């Protein structure tokens, strides 16, 4: 979680709440303004990720896998409840 | 002071020379450094006097915060002259028309009068002009050939004896040319052959090279120019050191790659051959002209799938309420509309119809609707950005826009059902858009 | 190292067949500045353009008046309206719009701009409806 | 979201303008450009910081305000960097007779 | 004259910016500089490439303020 | 030199509806706000005179702002300063700028740059007033600035002069030009007579070139009286009287003219001699009598303006003594 | 020389005479004594005997243009006015030198002797110091203003926990009950 005291790059109008250990907990609904997989640099500058999509999603995936360079990356998965909407082909 | 409104009535194109760069340029590039801390280095290719591409610092030259600043040219005083990459063909057609020793034309200016002015010099270059004897200085005109392994280097053959026509030598030869030869060969006085050799190139404003890939070429060009000694004086057939010869070639080759890399053009004299060059940004569909000038990315526009609604008039479009609250209509606050705009202002983001933006003329600033509890009213002269309502006009367009009816104005019908996200139109309206 | 995503190459193949001694003065040539023009208003009895506003000209008049009513607030409408567009439209229809239509037909090389100034309050109004 | 060549052609066919002005300048890269009107070259103007100058003829500068697009200015800068000079003549002033 | 680039050169030779917008912008610009071409701003492509907006229907006719009318009826 | 210059400009009218309610008054107020107090187009513009021509209040085409611009052609009172021009009052501002900077406090705002290489300066501290001679470097009227920028030296009477050899006669049009010029010098001379005479005597003796010219002898009110002092050599002539009789078309000017340092600079006197009897360090210049009369007349103009402003600014003896380090300095370099 | 910085001043080449070497600060168009054209590099060292000032015939409309612009310096305004018949200051200063022995090409005054060259340069310096002088500035301002006036007036775990066999090993431990069902 980017600490609000240091900040120096916080996104304008973002949530930054609902983050646990830098990641949104599974089963949590994320809206357009919310921040997911919070990240920082100069360890401070803010490199966190905002959701962005208009459609609110839910999170059921959290893991920190080792990459090909033996480095940790975020990789959270977002789930959408898609009924047959008007305009669906 | 005051800069009165003006409109461009005409545009005149000319070849830019050393003097134009010197008077137009706002500074001179002297160092190859990039940044002194977080600020651009004074004298560097990033110096803020060329403009600003960051919100931290202004232009210094114009004191504008990036958006209002439009960049300013720089100067890189080349220690040795260079040929203008776009006008290599003109340099070739000028070399084999004038006497390399006395500047007077070797062709007959009398015989070329009856043609049109634009074609005179091309037709002069078309003739043989090989081994001709100059009338006024009795010096034999050599053979001019294009170096086959690059697009810029020239080779002067004197009955089998060859000596490289270096840009400095070409510059002296062209300076030997008088204005009478230029005019009588049809070329404009502003197109004098002297302008085709550059001793001070223009470092482009940071507006056209933002983000810290073309800057790599310029920085490479600045570095290799410093290696060139400032006291080079190349007379014809000097046989300069081959290390300097290789260094000079990179100076000319890098500048050519800076402008005409990956661009062929029909009049390119030559044959044998990263960041796209300056001239590569222009052509093709994704180029500067067809993508950024003849078209544009616009704000305050929405796109969605269309669908039929038999209960809408032919001049009405069904606009989902999610899109109507996103796009806004700018209504100014006056005496005649202050009563009408009050329900929009009071609703805010909370209820529809509402608004979240207010422009304060007293502060010349835009306020979001959350921070206007102390306002309690809007003053005359304010601009209110209110949500789109039923009855508003909207432009409705299907790509490809082939016919005149491909863009039409429909009366908005806001659909308040949150489960609808399509653009709804009457079926009879589809004949306008071929949809 | 397979790079891929090449920048291609671009080729142009066509030709543009665009069909007293002299020296360098600085005042005979140059002069990027254009000579100031003088406005010649064609007399009201010599005007040969349409006395009916085109839909383009009527739309331009209404738009200009509506914008000026957005910045100002003064009008001549007895019936008040809540929108500048409506005020400007009714001002055009009621023939009390404070704007003139200047139609320019010439640019004489002597620096002479010949125009016909048309009064929208005396002109015919197109459909617009 | 793009208003390409064909949208501009259609709006031009409709004789639109204003909508073209709004979408292509106000809702796009609409900037304001300054030309000296004496040399035709871009000039430096600022009202906050009182600077009013052009580097071509300084003391005889007559900066005019020309509406433009940042894409157009970038295009002209790219052309100038290619060592072809662009001079804008600017529309002459008109004066009704005394 | 054709509708190809050759036809446009014949009909509108001085309209450099129109010819650059059509095809081969580098070539036509190159000859524009050497010929010292003066391009008057008219049509659609030329004012569009210069960041301006074409003088056609809506903005074909100038609008000027009515000094005489405003003086009588707005003071 | 103050004067009138005709300008051209385009305004920007944010409220064309409210602007046209009184076009001429609003136009004049806008012009006064924009251009008064700022140099614009190689002139300073002191006061805006009424407009000459204007355009109809157009509407801005290339934007949806709805504003108008309107072109204006107007005349204004402009102060243009030349080379060798005489300025009589300059305030020193800072001594930390060792190159020495000054600000004129006359009716023509100029910021002067007196070089410190010459030793006749660096003696004037901050706060004192000392006149300056403008060098041959051209006054820079950078547009938009509140005052002119120029470089000039502290005035020493410069005991050098120039002889003028005429080979062309005046025409009646040139006669009218120099009659306007002598109208100006008559106005200046009346202003001089309006001052407290002793101060003009003091300042004229101080800036007289050759010697102290003995004592108070030969009163020098000059106005309408061809009185003078020193009387070094040769019979002088009244350039003014030569002008009016030339306006009557009697006298020819085909001769050698000069104003050597022995003459009183603010006087309208000069020498017309047939075969160059002057002790010139320079070759006579061969050109028309219009050039000669223009040059001599404006020399008199700037000398008399110099003494007039010096007398006006130094209304009391205490201010002269406050700047005591200049007077004995110039008396040293006579 | 400071004389060869104005485009009108044009030297004449002395082919092989070594009388007076003149090095031009910039490219200046020169004439052979025969009347033909052939130049040299800029700054190149040429021996010159001759200094022709070309009196260019200007149109009054040109001075009208620059006075309409109304920002040119008095020096250039006087130059252009003298180019036309509005003023004769350049002609007045220069025709006194005469010595038109050379003729050829455009109209103007020429010199071919050393003392005439000295008189030419002295007259040039005096003329141009007059053009910068205040009096000529005032006179040209009168001229310009009056004529424009009258023109206007007239017209580790993360490696294992994401390993799939651990999920298989975990799910079979849950079936047997060796580990708690949850995590
Ligand atoms: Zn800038
Ligand atoms: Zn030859
Ligand atoms: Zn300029």
């Amino acid at each position: 979680k980017p600490d609000p005291l240091i900040t120096k790059n916080l996104k304008p109008g973002a949530n930054y709440e609902k983050l646990v250990d830098g990641f949104v907990p599974v089963g949590t609904v994320v809206k357009k303004g919310d921040i997911i997989i919070g990240k920082v640099a100069k360890i401070y500058i803010d490199r966190s990720v905002m959701y962005g999509f208009d459609e609110p999603a839910v999170v059921d995936a959290v893991m920190r896998p080792h990459g090909p360079n033996d480095e940790i990356f975020g990789l959270m998965r977002l789930r959408y409840e898609r009924n047959l909407n008007i305009g669906d082909k | 002071m005051e800069a009165g409104y003006a409109e461009i009535a005409a545009v005149q194109f000319n070849i830019a020379g050393d003097n134009d760069h010197k008077r137009q340029g706002v500074m001179e590039v002297t160092i190859s450094n990039l940044f002194e801390g977080t600020l651009p280095a004074e004298g560097g290719i990033y110096d803020a006097r060329m403009g600003t591409t960051d919100h931290h610092y202004k232009c210094i030259t114009c004191s504008h915060q990036r958006k209002q600043c439009m960049g300013h040219p720089g100067i890189l005083q080349m220690h040795a002259p260079v040929l203008q990459p776009l006008f290599i063909a003109e340099i070739r057609r000028w070399l084999r028309v004038i006497c390399l020793n006395c500047g007077a034309p070797i062709v007959d200016l009398k015989r070329y009068e009856h043609l049109i002015r634009p074609k005179r010099l091309i037709e002069a270059a078309s003739s043989q002009t090989e081994g001709k004897q100059c009338y006024v200085c009795k010096a034999v005109h050599p053979k001019i050939v294009k170096d086959s392994e690059d697009y810029f280097t020239f080779w002067a053959d004197q009955q089998g004896k060859i000596d490289k026509l270096y840009p400095q030598i070409i510059r002296e030869i062209f300076s030997r040319v008088t204005y009478d030869t230029v005019v009588k060969l049809g070329r404009s006085k502003n197109s004098h052959p002297e302008k085709l050799v550059l001793k001070a190139i223009q470092i482009p404003p940071i507006s056209i090279r933002p983000g810290i890939d073309i800057n790599n070429v310029i920085q490479y060009l600045v570095r290799k120019n410093l290696l060139i000694p400032k006291d080079l004086q190349i007379v014809r057939g000097q046989k300069i050191p081959l290390n300097i010869d290789r260094n000079l070639q990179t100076i000319q080759q890098l500048y050519y790659n800076f402008l005409l890399d990956s661009v062929s053009t029909t009049a390119t004299q030559g044959g044998t051959g990263p960041a796209p060059s300056i001239m590569r940004r222009l052509p093709r569909k994704e180029g500067r002209i067809r993508k950024s000038l003849l078209g544009s990315q616009v704000w305050s526009i929405s796109r969605s799938t269309i669908c039929g609604n038999s209960d809408l008039h032919l001049d009405e479009v069904g606009y989902p309420i999610s899109f109507a609250r996103t796009l806004q209509v700018a209504e100014t606050v006056q005496h005649y509309n202050i009563n009408r705009l009050m329900p929009y202002f009071l609703n805010g983001k909370r209820q529809y119809p509402g608004c979240s933006r207010v422009y304060k003329q007293i502060t010349q600033s835009v306020h979001d609707i959350e921070g206007l509890k102390q306002d309690f009213r809007l003053e005359v002269g304010d601009i209110l950005y209110r949500d789109v309502v039923t009855g508003d006009v909207a432009f409705f367009n299907r790509q490809p826009s082939l016919e005149r009816s491909s863009i039409g104005v429909h009366r908005i019908v806001v659909l308040e059902n949150p489960k609808i996200s399509t653009f709804q139109m009457n079926v009879s309206a589809c004949a306008w858009y071929n949809a | 190292l397979i790079m891929d995503d090449l920048v291609e190459e671009y080729v142009e193949t066509e030709e543009e067949n665009l069909v007293e001694i002299v020296e360098s003065p600085s005042i005979c040539e140059g002069f990027v500045q254009a000579s100031s023009q003088t406005l010649v208003i064609i007399p009201d009895n010599e005007r040969i353009t349409s006395n009916v506003l085109t839909t383009f000209e009527a739309t331009r008049l209404v738009a200009v008046r509506a914008q000026q009513l957005a910045i100002n607030g003064s009008t001549m409408l007895k019936k008040k309206y809540s929108s500048p567009i409506d005020i400007a439209k009714q001002e055009l229809f009621n023939r009390k719009i404070p704007l003139l239509v200047m139609r320019c037909i010439k640019v004489t090389p002597e620096g002479q701009k010949i125009v016909e100034i048309w009064n929208p309050r005396e002109m015919g109004i197109p459909l617009l409806d | 979201l793009r208003l390409g060549e064909m949208e501009h052609w259609v709006l031009t066919a409709q004789g639109a303008m204003q909508t073209i002005i709004e979408k292509s300048h106000d809702d796009s890269d609409g900037c304001i450009s300054y030309i000296c009107r004496n040399c035709g070259e871009p000039a430096i103007y600022n009202a906050s910081h009182p600077i009013y100058k052009c580097m071509n003829c300084d003391v005889q500068a007559d900066i005019g305000m020309v509406d433009s697009r940042r894409s157009s200015i970038v295009f002209q800068h790219e052309m100038r960097a290619a060592n072809v000079n662009i001079t804008s003549v600017l529309s002459p002033r008109v004066f009704q007779p005394a | 004259t054709s509708l190809e680039k050759a036809g446009l050169n014949a009909r509108e030779p001085s309209n450099v910016l129109l010819r650059m917008a059509l095809s081969s912008p580098v070539q036509v610009l190159t000859d524009a500089a050497v010929d010292s071409a003066v391009n008057p701003i008219y049509g659609i492509a030329a004012p569009t490439l210069m960041g301006s907006v074409p003088r056609i229907g809506t903005m074909y006719s100038d609008i000027i303020m009515d000094e005489k009318y405003i003086t009588e009826n707005y003071k | 030199m103050i004067d009138q210059k005709i300008f051209e400009t385009t305004l920007n009218i944010d409220d064309p509806t409210n602007f046209c309610t009184n076009v001429e008054a609003h136009l004049l107020k806008e012009l006064e706000n924009i251009y008064v107090g700022k140099c614009f187009k190689n002139s300073f513009i002191l006061n805006i005179t009424g407009v000459i021509q204007r355009s109809p209040c157009f509407i801005m085409r290339t934007n949806n702002s709805g504003r108008g611009y309107m072109h204006v052609r107007f005349s204004a009172v402009v102060s243009y300063l030349n080379a060798f021009d005489l300025i009589a009052a300059v305030k020193i501002i800072k001594n930390d700028s060792n190159i020495i900077l000054g600000e004129s406090l006359l009716t023509e705002p100029v910021t002067i740059v007196i070089p410190s290489s010459e030793s006749q300066n660096n003696v004037a501290e901050v706060g004192q007033i000392v006149p300056v001679q403008l060098a041959n470097s051209s006054v820079y009227y950078i547009p938009g600035r509140q005052q002119a920028s120029a470089t000039g030296s502290i005035f020493i009477p410069k005991h050098t002069f120039s002889v003028y050899h005429v080979q062309e006669e005046l025409t009646q049009e040139q006669a009218l030009n120099l009659t306007k010029l002598v109208n100006i010098i008559e106005m200046l001379l009346e202003s001089r007579s309006k001052k407290d005479f002793k101060q003009i005597c003091f300042f004229e003796k101080l800036y007289y070139t050759y010697s102290i010219s003995s004592d108070e002898i030969l009163d020098l009110k000059i106005w309408k009286g061809p009185k003078g002092k020193e009387m070094s050599r040769l019979k002088p002539c009244n350039v003014l009287s030569f002008l009016y009789d030339a306006l009557k078309n009697k006298n020819s000017s085909l001769g050698f003219w000069a104003r050597p340092p022995n003459l009183l600079k603010s006087s309208p006197l000069a020498y017309q001699q047939d075969q160059n009897s002057f002790n010139a360090t320079e070759l006579p210049i061969i050109c028309s009598a219009e050039v000669m009369f223009v040059t001599l007349l404006k020399e008199i103009i700037n000398y008399l303006q110099f003494i007039n402003d010096l007398c006006d600014t130094f209304n009391n003896e205490q201010l002269i003594k406050r700047h005591e380090n200049i007077w004995m300095l110039i008396e040293q370099r006579k | 020389r400071q004389l060869l910085v104005d485009p009108d001043v044009v030297p004449i080449v002395s082919e092989k005479k070594k009388e007076l070497r003149v090095r031009p600060s910039t490219r200046k168009e020169i004439f052979l004594i025969n009347g033909t054209h052939l130049a040299v590099p800029a700054e190149a060292p040429i021996e010159i005997y001759g200094l022709k000032l070309r009196l260019k015939t200007f149109s009054p409309q040109c001075f009208m243009r620059m006075a309409e612009i109304g920002s040119f310096s008095p020096e250039t305004l006087g130059y252009v006015a003298s180019g036309a018949n509005l003023t004769n200051f350049i002609r007045v200063f220069m025709k006194c030198v005469d010595q038109e022995t050379w003729k050829k090409n455009g109209e103007g005054v020429v010199v071919t002797t050393k003392e005439n060259i000295i008189q030419f340069t002295h007259q040039y310096i005096e003329l141009y110091k007059f053009l910068r002088s205040g009096g000529h500035s005032w006179l040209i301002n009168r001229l310009a203003e009056e004529m424009v006036h009258r023109k206007l007036d007239r017209e580790l775990l993360t490696e294992i926990l994401l390993d799939p066999m651990y999920d298989y090993a975990a799910t079979v431990a849950r079936i047997d009950g060796s580990i708690p069902m949850h995590k």
